[PDB]
């Protein structure tokens, strides 16, 4: 069974179980610093009480993410998200995301929406998103491109497995202002991403 | 101006031109006869050029020791002083200036810098009395007053986990009645950091109080009813619990619950406290079910209702869980947290309903781990080895599950045979070759090869891993432990980039640590500064920090590489680990990940010998890299005699043989004779050292008694204390048999391994490899492997 645990700074060394997943961001160190400093309160992670922490790992996820924006931009914006491979599969992803909602949706919080980027060719993510009541507002080209690949110069140019998509879910109290249904018609540069 | 003379008189006192430092000083104190930091610097430069020539208790204990009178305000000046009195491990002293300075001179700029400087010292008994010295002059500051109050009591909570040794029976309560009495005085509390920090101190340091606990639960259910938060759920758990008040039990899980958590520890609170309630099962089911909707813990929440109110489960909740989870990787943690009440035919006879198209790969899984069907792997993999081709690439194949069954119960064999651990390395081989993102099978691979101390192609698996940051500490043990005595090769970018690129996070990350943590007192996140307080700790003490410094220590000894700058690095880690008032190791290596039981399997496992280090086998190990800084000089230094009697008051023979290996053993007795007994009895200690076997089936061994032999006499050749002509005989004489069995061992290592390859096609490893539709790797290719160390060796 799941329990929903805080993420402790000494609970790193009891990732392996997570982190050793290819798409899984083993961020530097300096960065698992910086969210917990600002924002402790969101910084948790998805424990197993059948998993005895004597002989293993009983983390089965962590969940990162932040707050930005004001005024009508005032959100919370889902950096990464994790499952242990042992359990995938099982509808823990949507529990975190729904985890995210009631913590945010009430005091101090109270965030417009919430918005994360994600990879155009990601089909299992997308679908586990669009899921759960989030909607697509708009598409980052060129979100994950490197030094060598350089700025994108034109928005005409799209590629999957380059641009992100800018994958949002409004609240009740944003009465759908902050998403729209042709949001995948629309482009913008990674730099027009500012709150 | 006064840094840049701070590295002109450090520039030339490192290199030993102290003639012109003092006329430069002279002029400077000439300009400036009352800087008493120009006065700091004539006594820093004064020790550099001869430390047994000055009083240190005459010049330093008087003016700036514990008793010390001469008290200064001015930030540099005291800066250096606990610089020089840290360089020479008088911590205690080092910090005391900087409390008689601000006593002396109280200002909010020098209360926070003793703040910090104490912080980086990990003293958490002077950040107590440092923080409230800020208190009373933060009108001055940039924070609130209420901030530094909290500041003293998280400085308390600090002691209070880590430093519990230093303090006294009374001082303990003392210091946990001002911790409270200072946040108490501040309430209303203004964030939920503040009510944390609160039920902090209260939780740790008036544990088992009745009205502690119900204070608490107050709180903490006053903030529930506008904002959710986890840190109080836990607090208001364990105190309502403590209080054994079912129905504040179920109160609070029910107004959780009711908020969106889905918990299971909500879940079995609520469970344990309508329980003691007298509510029927069947509404705590229909309750639970109405605001948890359809999930993994309310189809386990009925489970739990079945051990609770029948110990027994029922077929009904049973089949419910298993109607969606019979095919799913959880399914097998969590009937197993169950085992003891659960009928395993009534299980069995579930699964066997089944239908075999939802008797898939994952069902087959849990099936065989539960124990229900005989080990059928083989037949298993066989079977769903189909499953391979159509995977996604990126995700990970169940099929290592029969695969790593097979593995581990040959791995289960305490002395394993030179074709039983080939055996493994094919089939795994192809497997990983058919699923490359595994690391189950993918690490046991990398086990395989360092046993066999196949370095080269374990190495193309870790590159592979990606294996970074924090992964480094808990991951690099399989490869870099022992480093110097397996793979001494600088130009392979196993060491040049791997290795190098490793050593950030203890190099960089560590030094950036108070940076960090400055802003988290400041940014008013106090929760997470606890659990990053055991951060830092268990850094400086990990096991592979310590580990990889010493054996580079030998590295560069063995390449005849310079080793003052990098002595000079160990000597602040030890130093750094002595101002902690802990000397210990953390062994933060990950083991869980190869075996749920590794533990057990550890000390049973020769495939794991090469990775059999302890708490001993590390402190051992710095003892003799010690000896290697002063048997130049000759002389035995308190630092080193200290330490060997907090080594345990046994035969030091025998407590070697328990940590270490029987060729570090010998080698290890041959340091203290010269350091201790002035090296009377190398003759017939050189000539063990020598007796020691190097036989084909040693596996790591081969490489690890090789250059052990080679990093030892390398130490001897080049220490210059050696004037007995019959011993400096012996030694050269030594080195030439070493020099000249190079060869001779690696060909009979390579010729063994090809018989172990033949018996692997003929006999039961043959009739189960044309069961395993896998066929034998080639020879030649791990043979260049064997031949490529072999290659690197000669060059030694």
């Amino acid at each position: 069974m799941t329990t929903i645990q805080p993420f402790e700074p000494v609970d790193l060394f009891k990732t392996n179980n997570v982190n050793l997943d290819i798409l899984t961001e083993n961020f530097p160190l300096e960065f698992y610093f910086e969210y917990m400093i600002i924002w402790p309160d969101l910084f948790f992670k998805s424990s197993e009480m059948t998993v005895d922490p004597t002989f293993k790992h009983n983390i089965s996820g962590y969940m990162m993410a932040k707050t930005e924006g004001k005024t009508t931009e005032w959100h919370t914006h889902i950096t990464a998200v994790t499952v242990a491979p042992r359990f995938r599969r099982i509808s823990l992803a949507s529990k975190l995301c729904n985890t995210l909602e009631t913590m945010t949706d009430v005091m101090p919080h109270e965030v417009n929406f919430i918005d994360l980027f994600v990879k155009c060719n990601n089909q299992l993510a997308i679908k586990l998103y669009e899921k759960l009541g989030y909607s697509v507002y708009r598409r980052v080209v060129g979100y994950y491109n490197s030094a060598e690949d350089g700025y994108p110069d034109t928005l005409k140019k799209v590629d999957d497995n380059k641009d992100a998509f800018d994958m949002r879910k409004a609240m009740a109290r944003d009465r759908n202002r902050s998403v729209r249904p042709d949001g995948r018609s629309h482009k913008c540069y990674p730099h027009d991403v500012r709150f | 101006m006064s840094d840049k003379i701070q590295e002109e008189i450090l520039g030339l006192v490192s290199r030993s031109n102290f003639k012109q430092c003092y006329a430069k000083l002279g002029q400077l104190q000439k300009q400036f006869p009352n800087a008493l930091y120009f006065k700091i610097l004539e006594t820093y430069v004064k020790f550099k050029q001869s430390p047994g020539k000055f009083d240190y208790n005459k010049l330093l204990e008087e003016p700036y020791g514990l008793k010390g009178t001469t008290i200064t305000g001015d930030t540099r000046s005291l800066e250096f002083l606990h610089n020089f009195f840290v360089e020479l491990g008088k911590y205690d002293e080092a910090l005391h200036v900087y409390e008689r300075g601000n006593f002396k001179f109280p200002s909010y700029e020098l209360s926070y810098h003793w703040f910090m400087k104490a912080l980086e010292d990990s003293n958490y008994n002077q950040m107590s009395k440092a923080s409230l010295q800020l208190a009373k002059y933060s009108d001055s500051g940039n924070l609130p007053k209420r901030a530094y109050y909290f500041w003293n009591a998280i400085s308390i909570l600090a002691v209070s986990r880590f430093q519990e040794n230093t303090l006294s029976d009374p001082k303990k309560i003392l210091l946990s009645r001002l911790a409270r009495q200072s946040l108490l005085d501040l309430k209303p509390f203004q964030n939920v950091q503040e009510i944390i920090v609160y039920c902090l101190v209260l939780d740790e340091l008036f544990p088992q109080s009745r009205e502690i606990s119900e204070e608490i639960v107050a709180i903490t259910f006053a903030n529930f009813d506008t904002s959710v938060n986890l840190y109080l759920k836990n607090f208001i758990l364990k105190h309502t619990k403590l209080l054994n008040s079912p129905q504040k039990l179920f109160e609070v899980c029910s107004k959780l619950i009711e908020k969106g958590l889905d918990d299971y520890e909500l879940i079995t609170n609520l469970i344990d406290a309508a329980y003691k309630l007298s509510k029927s099962k069947d509404e705590v089911k229909q309750w639970i079910d109405e605001n948890l909707g359809d999930s993994r813990n309310t189809r386990l929440a009925r489970l739990k209702l079945d051990i609770m109110y029948t110990d027994s489960v029922s077929e009904s909740s049973l089949s419910y869980y298993l109607s969606k989870y019979h095919n799913k990787p959880c399914c097998s943690i969590d009937l197993n947290h169950y085992s003891g009440h659960i009928n395993i035919d009534m299980l069995k006879s579930i699964m066997s309903k089944y239908d075999p198209e939802d008797k898939d790969l994952i069902h087959h899984c849990n099936i065989l781990e539960l124990g229900l069907i005989g080990s059928d792997s083989i037949n298993n993999y066989n079977k769903f080895k189909g499953t391979l081709e159509k995977k996604s690439v990126t995700d990970y194949s169940s099929c290592s599950t029969f695969l790593l069954e097979i593995v581990k119960d040959k791995c289960k064999k305490t002395n394993p045979e030179l074709k039983d651990v080939l055996l493994c390395i094919t089939i795994l081989e192809n497997y990983q070759a058919k699923d490359p993102h595994n690391f189950d099978t993918m690490c046991w691979l990398i086990v395989l090869y360092m046993y066999l101390g196949l370095v080269p192609d374990a190495y193309f698996h870790f590159i592979n891993l990606k294996i970074k940051n924090v992964q480094t500490d808990s991951l690099d043990y399989m490869i870099f432990s022992r480093f110097s005595t397996l793979f001494p090769n600088k130009q392979s970018d196993f060491y040049s980039k791997t290795f190098h690129e490793h050593n950030n996070l203890y190099d960089t990350s560590l030094a950036n640590l108070p940076r960090y943590i400055q802003v988290a007192f400041e940014r008013n996140s106090y929760s997470k500064i606890l659990g990053m307080l055991e951060m830092r700790d268990k850094l400086m003490k990990s096991y592979t920090r310590w580990t990889k410094t010493l054996e580079n220590l030998q590295f560069s000894r063995l390449c005849n590489d310079k080793r003052g700058h990098l002595l000079q690095k160990l000597h602040e880690d030890w130093r750094s680990l002595e101002m902690t008032q802990s000397v210990s190791f953390s062994d933060n290596r990950d083991f869980s990940i190869l075996d749920e039981n590794f533990a057990q399997f550890l000390n049973r496992g020769k495939i794991l010998e090469y990775a059999n280090l302890n708490e001993e086998s590390i402190f051992l190990t710095l003892i003799r890299e010690l000896i290697i800084e002063a048997l130049p000089n000759g002389e035995k230094t308190e630092q080193i005699s200290a330490l060997l009697k907090k080594l345990p008051s046994i035969n030091l023979e025998e407590l070697l043989n328990n940590n270490l290996t029987e060729v570090e053993s010998a080698s290890f007795l041959i340091f203290f004779e010269i350091y201790e007994n002035n090296g009377k009895n190398l003759h017939d200690l050189i000539s063990r050292l020598m007796k020691v076997p190097i036989n084909a089936k040693q596996n790591w061994m081969v490489s690890h008694t090789y250059l052990t032999k080679m990093a030892t006499l390398k130490t001897l050749d080049s220490l210059k204390r050696i004037k007995d002509k019959e011993i400096q005989k012996l030694i050269k004489n030594s080195l030439k048999e070493l020099r000249s069995c190079c060869d001779d061992v690696f060909k009979g290592y390579s010729k063994a391994l090809v018989q172990a390859y033949e018996e692997l096609k003929k006999d039961e490893c043959g009739n189960l490899l044309k069961e395993l539709d896998v066929k034998a790797e080639n020879v030649k290719n791990i043979k260049n492997s064997l031949l490529g160390i072999q290659k690197s060796v000669r060059n030694l």
